[PDB]
């Protein structure tokens, strides 16, 4: 279908941003010594590199060209809880994007895709809880603390 | 063998507690490990069950005295907001039933019922030994540690 | 992540019934352990924890929700004099679960919250293909093989 | 020969049948809880099966056309007695058309497919005596006490 | 009972699926296309599990399995003809599938969803691999193609 | 100095480009079903995400901001044939830039970054005879024996 | 094979430069565990072997190229009287390092030295992504994370 396909392009280029601000924040991480910290954020790069493998391949086979040019805008931190932030605001705000490209899925009867795109739901869902998570602890044990844990291991 | 009603009706109030303490330290270790402290999420889940094992035994020493169980009945439930009102709420409840195990002991010895005594003095000594004391230390550790280091001991490894 | 109102109170009222359905469990399988059925007390023993993981998952859920899980309502409990009555009881209620987790599952797609929906659909089919089916199965088998083949089953080892 | 070809397909027919009667005779044991019963008609179904396969074979290899459009009427019993009684039945119509079609064979001068016929003649052989055994046993030791040794494992 | 009658129906395309597609592997087999027969061989024995859970699903149901009806079975005298006839049975099946799918969510009926759900992933693979077998044929010569379904010698 | 970041941000930009253009092919290949040339353009396409990861970590420790946002123009190819072409052609260009940043690197002696460039440099010039043989092979033994070539096991 | 006199006496340079960052380095591992900063006097020993085996390198080359080494000759020591004093003199001391070793490379070039200029470049190699690199993300963490948590964090387990 061309509004299913063109909401997967959609889809798919938020995986893409998401997942070019995932390996930059994780490498700045890595630069700065927050090595804990940078190793979920490698991992979550991953998963969001392999996530948006599982669109590429559901778009080629709704006998679509996915769109591998276009790329969101990246929030890069200068801090890591600004990283923290900009990175729960953009899960967030594909979120919505994707209940709503979920319920497009659902009114088209495209039933493989909507279970594709609600694997991906949960996946993003369970970042954004992630991240809501990793700033309310920066708020109680204060910033150094959650710094000196993000370090792990000198 | 026959169980007197005085010896049904506190093993009854005590599973009561126990079923209680159950759902409490159930919702502490939910938040828990959605606030992200892992650490004392894992702790109060394994208390958790370690309460569910409680309550089977007294049920199943129940069952023996030919009584029947008393587990729809709750106490009221004291919910924390965060950590220290949480684990000060714990060790509250703790102490309650540690008097009630106490006056329950003292029951059971009074009427013969030294098997009833045994269960009871086994559930009293993992109260005080374990479920207690772990929840005086934590608190003293929000007071020495602080509430910043002692919620990133509790946040572990991220 | 806040969610509908309407989502959260119906999670709300399935974990209440997720949580009377555990105590149901619990006190039919402790009392099928007194009888001397251990073969049906492993499987409600089994039974009871999966229906404390749902609890769980339903708790979970709700705390992600950014709503409160109401844990200490109970609902009225069918507590079975006999093995037939246990199984019927935990039938009637299983059904009336699947009555409310397919209306859960009805409203949360409609408030197009879908990871909730996945959660409750994970829930209705284990409920279904789990504890439903093996309950109508006990009851056809108490039905076709007689009390006192099913009793000597139950059993098991003596 | 067309004659062979011909038996072959209505032995071949005659298999898919049982194969069909028999997986659905299992889904209905296991559905009741007759798990020793389910797992013993499941392991008779899947033999059928694995018959079928040989038999299809035979037919390809004799540069024929296997029918595997037609089915014979699958008696499904409405009890465990029901069952056994249609799966013995049915064994009973299979056994007769496979002695007719392993003389036509004989007669013809086809031993290859004789000696498959032959195999196929004993297992279903087998499978009569277990299923007058199982029927003799009901009889012998009450219904209750059959179904509670179809049963097996509560 | 309109559930009742569409998994009916699911059913019997499924085991019009297992015939067709275990007739086409032992015919390969026959021909000595070893490759393209145990892909077929693989395909007939997920659609029979597939038929197993349906079957599972629609006694669950209290309903009267219909194993006695079977759809017309495509066979194909070459094997890009049984390839294309795998393709339409697939295509028909989507269709059944989306229209079942969306009468099961329309029902209330969720868990049977979720197992119809699954069944038309798997169908789409299927549909994908026929289409992708299909294009490969004409990419690369019916020579080309059958010496590859032969595999080893 | 700023030349030296503006050249490794150039370098990168590249390698993201080449990451794209890698992973769509492969993608579009095991949709046609060219499983063995599509598994070699996934290896290809996940080193040129390590080769990206390594330029990433020295823009950074040469306290820069590697630029993920800005990207190429994807030569996404309509066949296999024009697949190759295409990533012969980008190879190609991407490695007359890479020298240029060799010798300006060199020039600035920046020479830890002339030993990462000189590493991207060798496994780019092994892409490339990659290509320019993969498209004399298609040349030599023909299209559709190397069409047969490219997916490989059925 | 005989060397150049200028490639002799830059690869002298960058032993002695090599030696007094061994020492350097030695003192302040052994500094840091005698403060019990466990964790740091490993991670500074491993740079001390490691600024050893450089060492060591450099004198193979030099004694290849047919030279006299200079080990006797030794560089100003530059100690620090804490942690952050030790962590900023040594990242300055491997800094003037890096400096040296960019010459000696650019040197060695022109001289057509290029075995000792993969040498060279290795161990600038070794001094910028191993040594500079830590000792500046070490600096970045004493500022990040505080000098008290940096501290804990140096100390390790006790
Ligand atoms: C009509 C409904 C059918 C159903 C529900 C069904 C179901 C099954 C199941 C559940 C298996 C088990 C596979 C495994 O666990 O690995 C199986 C295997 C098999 N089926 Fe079917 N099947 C059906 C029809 C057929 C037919 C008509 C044939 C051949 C003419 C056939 C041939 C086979 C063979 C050869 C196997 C492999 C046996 C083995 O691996 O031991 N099936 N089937
Ligand atoms: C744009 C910059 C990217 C960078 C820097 C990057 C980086 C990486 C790295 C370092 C790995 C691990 C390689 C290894 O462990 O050997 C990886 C794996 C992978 N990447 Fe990328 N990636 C990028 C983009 C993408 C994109 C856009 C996709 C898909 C659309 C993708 C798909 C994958 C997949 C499927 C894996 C395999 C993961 C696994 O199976 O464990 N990557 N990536
Ligand atoms: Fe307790
Ligand atoms: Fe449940
Ligand atoms: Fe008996
Ligand atoms: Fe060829
Ligand atoms: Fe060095
Ligand atoms: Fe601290």
């Amino acid at each position: 279908n061309r509004t299913v396909l063109a909401a997967l392009n959609d889809v798919l280029r938020h995986q893409l941003t998401a997942i070019n601000q995932y390996f930059l924040h994780a490498r700045m991480m890595k630069n700065w010594g927050f090595n804990a910290l940078g190793k979920h954020e490698y991992k979550e790069s991953i998963e969001e590199m392999k996530a948006a493998d599982k669109l590429i391949e559901r778009i080629l086979l709704l006998e679509g060209l996915p769109n591998l040019q276009d790329l969101g805008k990246l929030l890069i931190g200068e801090n890591v809880p600004e990283m923290l932030k900009n990175d729960f605001a953009m899960e967030k705000d594909a979120h919505a994007d994707l209940v709503k490209t979920i319920a497009l899925c659902e009114k088209q009867a495209d039933y493989v895709s909507r279970d594709l795109l609600s694997e991906f739901l949960e996946e993003c869902e369970e970042r954004m809880d992630f991240y809501e998570t990793q700033l309310e602890l920066v708020k109680k044990m204060g910033e150094q603390n959650y710094l000196q844990s993000a370090v792990g291991a000198l | 063998p026959r169980g007197s009603p005085k010896v049904i009706s506190v093993l009854n109030g005590l599973l009561t507690g126990e079923l209680t303490a159950a759902d409490q330290y159930f919702v502490h270790a939910r938040m828990l490990e959605n606030w992200g402290f892992k650490v004392l999420y894992e702790r109060i889940e394994h208390e958790r069950h370690d309460e569910l094992d409680h309550a089977g035994l007294l049920i199943n020493r129940i069952l023996f005295l030919e009584g029947v169980p008393d587990v729809a009945s709750r106490a009221a439930l004291n919910i924390g907001s965060d950590v220290p009102k949480m684990m000060a709420n714990d060790l509250a409840y703790e102490l309650q039933v540690v008097d009630e195990l106490k006056a329950a002991i003292a029951l059971c010895e009074s009427e013969r019922d030294y098997d009833t005594r045994r269960i009871l003095v086994h559930l009293l000594e993992e109260t005080e030994q374990d479920h207690v004391r772990w929840l005086e230390v934590q608190v003293g550790l929000i007071d020495k540690l602080g509430l910043k280091n002692y919620l990133q001991s509790a946040a572990g490894e991220i």
